[PDB]
């Protein structure tokens, strides 16, 4: 037999987007997807690009025009099955890049922070610690590309990353923790 | 399953919704782009003289008021007969900065993101066209011959001019038909 | 002796609506007559000349063209006539399309509200409506925002891009605080206008 598990699927810039899924003996899996409308039925393009149990699209490959049935097969003798089919929209399932600079713009002292976007709306957040504690104290920008950051302990050194959203998706990865005094 | 769909998972079709959501954003980017990639030519090479666009043979509604006037149906006739109008140019005009012509500032750049987002829109557009089933025949690009420095880079700015000139048109619609089908509001 | 007029000088242009728009010109030296203007356009395409409609709507020196007059993706071949009692000139032809010289009065009824929500959450929330005059409905115009705040009294104000949407939320303020805050309008395409009448709040 065989049981392949779909995990998840994300496109970081609506141009290209990777699948991966779950094992469940030689186990040979396999990708294969389909459009709406016209359904042929043809192969994933590259497994190797996302790395292991990916298959990563090419924006030769990524529509945002049609909706993708997707499914994975694996194929050893006498366990040879098919997956649980996965429609996605490109566009719903956006997971994008860390916030593009991050500056940290000190002084009635108070660290003013700034930030830039990924590609080309969107919620952001920032978190920080100043390194002696070991967790965050996370504060919520709402939609601002720079956030006020009032009361600190003077001459420590904090670690702070950033966050975003887009309007119908998921969200990013943590950005690069910058230092300050 | 996508948030969207419902009772068969199956066939399900994108909601016109966030159709137009997509394709506003497209023809929004375009001649954002379009418009500072002329912005850039005409700084760094230029006279104006130019009545003259291969667009002006169709029937543009031209005012706010021949707008609301106009048929939501074709309408889209309308929007797509141009963007197809455009693709043809708009690939000699990658190849010829691109090719031949020992290359200058990089408005190149600007150019090459606007043939695919063009393309890309003007699919999103044979799809909305789809789903409210009525093709048709549009104007033919001539200034092929003419893509002298003065001369040649005169229809440059012809050609150039134009393209902010439809790419408004044609924003400008999505702008108004997503604003009168989806919300009236 | 007495001179002709001189030349006068149309530059400026502007359409507040994306329906109607207005142009203002420079009289000439004058000479030493009394000195009356006029002024005739060509639309693109056409070979028709025109006269202009409205010489008092928008002012002195001034030309309005109303919504009938007014058509956008055009290009204008405007020209005006200083005309004095000895002698006539004309002004250096001008190319106004009504399509790239917009510019909106301010935004209006900016109200300004705090609001707590999800635990420990106080947010100040920004509400307002665009210019009375400007087509946003029917989607044929199209407006962006921008807001800026500082407290009462500072040196640098914040800027917060909000297209579209009328509305605004900003989580960074020390409660308290007498804050200022101002409005201004993009188009769809085109020129920011000026900011709006300022309110305060304090908490």
């Amino acid at each position: 037999p065989g049981k392949p598990e779909i995990h998840k699927c994300r496109s970081p810039d609506k141009e290209t987007f990777t699948c991966w899924w779950n094992p469940g003996l030689p186990t040979n899996y396999s990708l294969t997807y389909s459009k709406e409308g016209e359904k042929t039925t043809y192969e994933c393009p590259d497994y190797k690009t996302s790395g292991p149990n990916s298959c990563f699209f090419s924006k030769q490959y990524t529509s945002i025009w049609k909706i993708y049935i997707i499914t994975v097969n694996a194929t050893n003798q006498m366990g040879s099955s098919s997956s649980d089919p996965l429609y996605v929209d490109v566009t719903y399932i956006v997971e994008p890049e860390p916030p593009r600079n991050l500056t940290l713009e000190v002084k009635k002292t108070y660290l003013w922070v700034k930030w830039s976007p990924p590609t080309i709306t969107m919620e952001y957040e920032i978190r920080l610690k100043p390194e002696e504690a070991e967790e965050w104290e996370i504060h919520f920008t709402g939609h601002q590309t720079q956030f006020k950051v009032f009361d600190l302990y003077p001459g420590q050194k904090y670690l702070v990353q950033t966050r975003c959203k887009p309007d119908h998706g998921y969200w990013s990865r943590w950005s690069q923790e910058s230092s300050v005094e | 399953h996508p948030p969207y769909c419902r009772n068969q998972p199956g066939k399900c079709q994108i909601p016109l919704r966030d159709l137009f959501d997509r394709a506003v954003v497209l023809s929004h980017y375009i001649h954002n782009l379009s418009s500072e990639m002329f912005s850039e030519f005409d700084k760094r090479y230029t006279t104006k003289a130019i009545n003259s666009c291969h667009t002006s043979s169709l029937a543009t509604p031209e005012d706010k008021e021949q707008a609301q006037q106009m048929n939501q149906k074709d309408f889209l006739s309308l929007i797509v007969s141009i963007l197809r109008s455009w693709n043809e140019p708009l690939y000699h005009l990658v190849t010829e900065v691109r090719g031949m012509q020992e290359a200058p500032e990089a408005i190149l750049s600007k150019a090459v993101e606007i043939e695919e987002q063009t393309k890309r829109l003007l699919e999103g557009m044979e799809l909305i066209v789809s789903q409210v089933h009525p093709n048709e025949i549009y104007p033919v690009w001539s200034g092929l011959p003419s893509l002298d420095e003065e001369s040649r880079l005169s229809a440059y700015y012809n050609l150039l001019h134009c393209l902010r000139r439809d790419s408004h048109k044609i924003d400008n619609y999505l702008k108004l038909l997503k604003c009168r089908i989806i919300h009236n509001n």
